[PDB]
């Protein structure tokens, strides 16, 4: 019962503390919003 | 309203809405992130 508890309570220092362990989900926000905005840039371009 | 809006400097189209943005006294247009113009200041009176 003590040692239950306490390690669902570790979860919460370590995401809070620890912003890394998300990146896995950082990244495809990421990879989605570099492909639009770099989508965007080519309007400019006069393509020779 | 959605129409053609031509200050001056180009010919676009949009909707205007009054905003908090602010121009330089010698600044015209400015663009987002896009590389698009989002607000131009009228060439008569002064407003954004």
């Amino acid at each position: 019962a003590n040692q239950f508890n306490s390690a669902i309570g570790k979860i919460q220092d370590s995401l809070s503390s620890t912003a890394s362990a998300l990146g896995k989900l950082q990244d495809v926000v990421n990879q989605n919003a570099q492909a639009l905005n770099t989508l965007v840039k080519q309007l400019s371009s006069n393509f020779g | 309203k959605c129409v053609n809006f031509n200050f001056n400097g180009l010919t676009g189209t949009g909707v205007l809405t009054e905003s908090n943005k602010k121009f330089l006294p010698f600044q015209q247009f400015g663009r987002d992130i896009a590389d698009t113009t989002d607000a131009v200041r009228d060439p008569q009176t002064l407003e954004i």
